[PDB]
């Protein structure tokens, strides 16, 4: 019946324009790597580049724009 | 260092308690010991908190004199020096799953679960980084974070991998009280019954502090008035100089 | 008015009324404190709870 | 004559309590003294009802303390009480210490009285750590740790000192059970450092905010200044209140409710707010040795300063730029303390030794040059030709 | 006991200034007035007054050093960021 109150808040906000400037930006980031370790000497890459920046600043938004609403709704 | 090796920042959530007059909320510290005797025990201890603590917090005499029973404890020899056992009695505390620190990195691939006796008050964040913990782990890892064999990601914990996996999922315990036992409800009456085990004085505290607060406020009135009367005689008195003769 | 000499004048009664007031003050300032507090958090309480888990 | 200038044990209450001569005009900062003397029966106190409880032994020593916060009826007002009247006891005596350098209560006749108090200062930093380390929590162990290695690099007898000063050959359990038994000696003997601290005070009596002679306007300490230090006692009690009963754990760290291993170190060993200054200056020196002498020249460089001060007249009342000069060498004692709470990377390396050579040269090259100029245009201003 | 070496201060009697002649003191009791009769004209006349004197000896130092905290605390986050790792390879060596 009841899904997690807080999977709803945090997929509501993912549909707002300060949560879509931070989902895109943290993907093509996800697309741009792929190719960027695939290739040859990967396992012997110096640097291999990651995507934990983009992901930290989109669940920083969500969560203290989610913060404040979540406790009003559990029991 | 870098913000992963740091660990994301814990949000604020409005918890009942926060507040200068405010107490534990009792029914969800009862619903939270179920959610740990049911989930958490498997893997983790609680050795500094007794049986008989919880009689008038969470739990009725009756009630936790049935619980203790359930367990056996080392009893003293018997009149020719072999060991006995005995049932739990309220002056005992409450038993881990393990007995000793090897068997415990066995069962876990090396790595220990830590007791929770005081695991509020000994990470920074307090009941905002254990809530957000335990709510935290993502569907997929972010793209590119090479994780071993073994390991779990979840951004609030130092580093990005956890030896701990995701435990929480709805419905898995049926309350007694008829709430709805989704993940972010059973997350948040394990974190507040954690609390009340690391800080069983909290409601006392907060109502002493009460009465000290307000008898030291009015002293420290009753103080200023009182000197500045007995100040007054020097604060508007006067002088005058008239020059003498330099005859001397 | 005529307060000086059965309030303030007499010290031996002075020192006197500051200690018998104290405890008298203790009492009623604690009664006072504690039926505030029990009641600014009804519903959270034990004693509470324990009566809805009836 | 009267009963209390008569008698042997009440004339000298009389001489320092009842009818000693003070300036008519001093003001709240002559206040911290009487706060540091309550610090110091707050502490006392409430430790020794705390040691009728506690254990020393390292397998039983975190366990002691978790006891008393319980078990004990009352022992978790015993510990924060404890915990944070050691942070408002070292905040008072900053605050003591800024003033006499402001009001130039340094200068003579008053030398003796400045210098057994940069020994009691020593013997309370001393203090502090000792007591620290009998919680035995994991910034309690691998802070004696670091510290007790500086010894090691003394020439030819260091190694002989650390393992002397360990019993053994690391941090263990004789470390832990001569700590708690020195611990609870040294407050005793900072307080006879205290009487004779008074004795030298008696003679000329106190300063006053102006600089000039106050003999021509005295005022008795009964019922002027005992009814102006309940103002400060009250307000002190009031705000210690507020940090036992509602934030008790916010000037501390979360690592020393873990307990001490050894094994494991941790991601940042950090002290105490009021040692992180001297911190600061130690780790500004690459070498081992060097640095441990540093250190402890932050302290005793106080002693100088009776010799460096050039002027004719005491005090900074009516002196511009040193006023200047004073709220800059405060202001890089607050930096110091930050970034003695920081990891060691660039920008917080290079920013700790500029900030340890200002510290050095406000006592040595400017009290010295800015003085001399001030007394120069004092003259000038007036005597023109 | 013997008499030590003496001070610059005396007690009640022979306090050790000079002498004074053509001063006069007046003065009135403290029960024949009344407390608390003017704190303000007080803290917004002479708080006021005397913030506006010593402020600018306390204020201006205290700018300088909390600009430099920043501008060093900027510089180590953009040194850890992934756009200032080639910065970083150069400065730490
Ligand atoms: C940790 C807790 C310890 C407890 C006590 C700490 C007190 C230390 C504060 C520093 C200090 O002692 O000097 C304060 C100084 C003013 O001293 P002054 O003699 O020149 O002015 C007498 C007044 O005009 C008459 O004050 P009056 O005697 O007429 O009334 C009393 C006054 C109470 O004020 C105090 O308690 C002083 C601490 O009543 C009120 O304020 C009514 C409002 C409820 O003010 C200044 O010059 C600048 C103050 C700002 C800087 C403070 C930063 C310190 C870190
Ligand atoms: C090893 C030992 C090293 C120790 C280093 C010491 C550093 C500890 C820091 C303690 C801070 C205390 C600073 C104030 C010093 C006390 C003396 C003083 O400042 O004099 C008060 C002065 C009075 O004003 P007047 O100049 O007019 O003189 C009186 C009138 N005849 O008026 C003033 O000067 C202004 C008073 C305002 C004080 C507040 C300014 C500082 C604010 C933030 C400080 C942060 C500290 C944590
Ligand atoms: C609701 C259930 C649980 C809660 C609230 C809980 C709580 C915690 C907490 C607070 C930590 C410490 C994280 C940190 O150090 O920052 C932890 C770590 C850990 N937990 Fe749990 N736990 C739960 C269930 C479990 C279960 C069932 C297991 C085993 C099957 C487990 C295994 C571990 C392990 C191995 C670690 C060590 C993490 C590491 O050091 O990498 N936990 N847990
Ligand atoms: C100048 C006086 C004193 C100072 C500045 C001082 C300082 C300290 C400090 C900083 C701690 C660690 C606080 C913490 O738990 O985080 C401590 C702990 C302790 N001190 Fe003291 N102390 C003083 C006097 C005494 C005396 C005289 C005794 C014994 C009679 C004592 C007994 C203890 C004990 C038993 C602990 C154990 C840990 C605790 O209970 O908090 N102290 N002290
Ligand atoms: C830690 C315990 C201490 C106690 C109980 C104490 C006590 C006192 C008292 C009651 C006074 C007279 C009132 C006053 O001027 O505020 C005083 C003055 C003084 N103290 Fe301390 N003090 C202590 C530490 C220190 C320290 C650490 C220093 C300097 C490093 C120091 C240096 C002075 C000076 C120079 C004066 C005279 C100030 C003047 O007359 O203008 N004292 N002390
Ligand atoms: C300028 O003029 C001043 C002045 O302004 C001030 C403020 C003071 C006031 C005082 C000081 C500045 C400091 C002096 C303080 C000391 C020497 C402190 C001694 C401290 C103690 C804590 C002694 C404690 C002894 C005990 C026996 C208590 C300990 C334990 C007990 C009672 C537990 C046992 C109980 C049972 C039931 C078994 C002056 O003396 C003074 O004159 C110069
Ligand atoms: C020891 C620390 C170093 C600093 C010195 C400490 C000084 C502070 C002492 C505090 C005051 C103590 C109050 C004493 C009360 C008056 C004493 C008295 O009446 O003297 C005696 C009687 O005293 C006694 O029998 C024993 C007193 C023991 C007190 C133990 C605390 C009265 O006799 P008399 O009238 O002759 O007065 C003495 C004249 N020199
Ligand atoms: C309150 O206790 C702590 O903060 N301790 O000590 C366990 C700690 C904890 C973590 C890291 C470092 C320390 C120590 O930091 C310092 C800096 C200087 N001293 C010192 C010590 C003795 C003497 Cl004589 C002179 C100077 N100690």
């Amino acid at each position: 019946e009841v899904t997690d109150q807080l999977e709803d808040l945090r997929e509501h906000f993912k549909n707002t324009e300060e949560g879509k400037a931070l989902v895109h930006h943290y993907e093509e980031c996800a697309e741009r790597v792929k190719i960027q370790q695939q290739q040859p000497g990967y396992a012997d890459l110096e640097h291999k580049e990651d995507c934990v920046e983009e992901f930290f600043h989109l669940q920083h938004y969500l969560d203290t724009a989610t913060a404040p609403r979540l406790f009003d709704k559990l029991k | 260092m870098t913000a992963a090796e740091h660990g994301l920042h814990a949000p604020a959530y409005a918890w009942s308690h926060n507040g200068p007059f405010e107490t534990f909320d009792h029914a969800s510290i009862r619903r939270g010991y179920q959610v740990y005797r049911e989930v958490c025990a498997a893997c983790h201890s609680l050795d500094r908190v007794a049986w008989r603590t919880l009689v008038g917090v969470s739990h009725t005499n009756e009630e936790v004199r049935n619980m203790a029973e359930e367990f056996e404890y080392d009893d003293e020899p018997d009149e020719q020096g072999n060991p006995k056992k005995r049932p739990g009695k309220l002056s005992d505390y409450i038993p881990g799953p393990y007995p000793n620190e090897q068997a415990a990195r066995a069962a876990n691939q090396g790595a220990l679960p830590p007791d929770l006796s005081l695991i509020v008050k000994a990470r920074h964040g307090g009941c905002d980084y254990i809530f957000s913990l335990l709510t935290g782990y993502p569907d997929e890892p972010p793209a590119g974070v090479a994780l071993p064999p073994g390991s779990n990601y979840n951004p609030y914990f130092p580093g990005g991998s956890i030896a701990m996996a995701r435990v929480l999922f709805d419905d898995m315990v049926e309350y007694e009280d008829g709430t709805p036992a989704t993940t972010s409800q059973m997350a948040k009456d394990v974190t507040t019954f954690l609390n009340w085990c690391a800080e069983p004085e909290h409601d006392e505290r907060k109502r002493l502090g009460l009465k000290t607060v307000i008898i030291l406020s009015s002293l420290y009135l009753l103080s200023i008035w009182v000197k500045k009367f007995k100040w007054a005689g020097i604060k508007t008195r006067k002088f005058v100089f008239n020059p003498p003769k330099p005859r001397k | 008015s005529s307060l000086y000499k059965t309030f303030f004048k007499r010290n031996a009664v002075f020192v006197g009324t500051i200690f018998a007031g104290a405890f008298v003050f203790q009492t009623v300032f604690d009664t006072a404190i504690t039926s505030w507090y029990e009641n600014h958090n009804k519903g959270k309480l034990w004693k509470d709870v324990k009566a809805r888990i009836a | 004559m009267a009963f209390r200038k008569s008698n042997v044990y009440l004339s000298l209450v009389n001489s320092y309590i009842i009818d000693s001569p003070q300036p008519s005009s001093i003001n709240y900062w002559w206040n911290m003294g009487s706060l540091l003397g309550l610090c110091l029966v707050i502490q006392i106190v409430t430790g020794i009802f705390m040691a009728m409880h506690y254990s020393s032994n390292i397998e039983l020593a975190f366990s002691s303390v978790e006891h008393i916060m319980r078990d004990v009826h009352n022992g978790y007002i015993l510990r924060y009480l404890h915990a944070n009247g050691a942070s408002f006891f070292f905040m008072v005596m900053f605050m003591h210490m800024a003033k006499g350098l402001y009001y130039g209560s340094y200068r003579s006749p008053r030398v003796t009285l400045w210098n057994v108090g940069v020994i009691i200062f020593i013997l309370t930093i001393a203090t502090a750590f000792l007591g620290y380390c009998c919680v035995y929590g994991q910034m309690s162990h691998w802070g004696a740790t670091v510290i007790t290695n500086l010894f090691s690099a003394i020439p030819f007898v260091g190694n002989d000192i650390v393992s002397w000063l360990w019993g053994g050959f690391s941090v263990s359990n004789p470390t832990i059970q001569r700590f708690f038994a020195l611990h609870y000696l040294v407050p005793f003997i900072i307080a006879a450092m205290v009487i004779m601290h008074l004795m030298a005070l008696h003679i000329h009596g106190s300063s006053n905010p102006l600089g000039i002679t106050g003999n021509l306007d005295r005022i008795p300490m009964h019922s002027y200044f005992i009814f102006k230090d309940l103002v400060t006692v009250f307000l002190f009690m009031l705000i210690l209140a507020l940090f036992v009963f509602y934030s008790p754990n916010t000037l501390g760290h979360p690592d020393n409710y873990i307990p001490g291993n050894p094994l494991v170190t941790p991601a940042s060993i950090v002290p105490e707010w009021y040692l992180l200054p001297f911190y600061a200056i130690l780790r500004s020196i690459p070498d081992k040795l060097l640095g441990v002498i540093t250190m402890f020249a932050a302290i005793l460089v106080l002693l100088v300063l009776p010799f460096t001060d050039r002027s004719v007249v005491r005090g900074n009342t009516f002196k511009v730029l040193s006023k200047f000069f004073f709220f800059i060498f405060v202001f890089n004692f607050v930096l110091l303390g930050q970034i003695g709470a920081c990891h060691v990377e660039v920008p917080y390396v290079l920013m700790g030794q500029i900030a340890t050579f200002i510290y050095f040269a406000y006592f040595l090259i400017i009290v010295p040059v800015i003085s001399t100029i001030e007394n120069v245009l004092f003259y000038i201003g007036r005597v023109n030709k | 006991g013997p008499p030590s070496g003496k001070t610059y201060m005396g007690w009640w009697g022979h306090m050790g200034g000079p002498k004074q002649k053509g001063i006069t003191s007046y003065a009135v009791s403290p029960y024949a007035q009344k407390p608390l009769q003017g704190i303000f004209h007080n803290a917004v006349f002479n708080s006021f007054r005397r913030f506006k004197s010593q402020f600018l000896y306390v204020l201006i130092p205290a700018g300088i050093y909390w600009y430099w905290w920043k501008n060093g605390n900027e510089y180590n986050e953009f040194l850890y960021s992934k756009a200032g790792r080639e910065e970083l390879e150069r400065v730490n060596v």
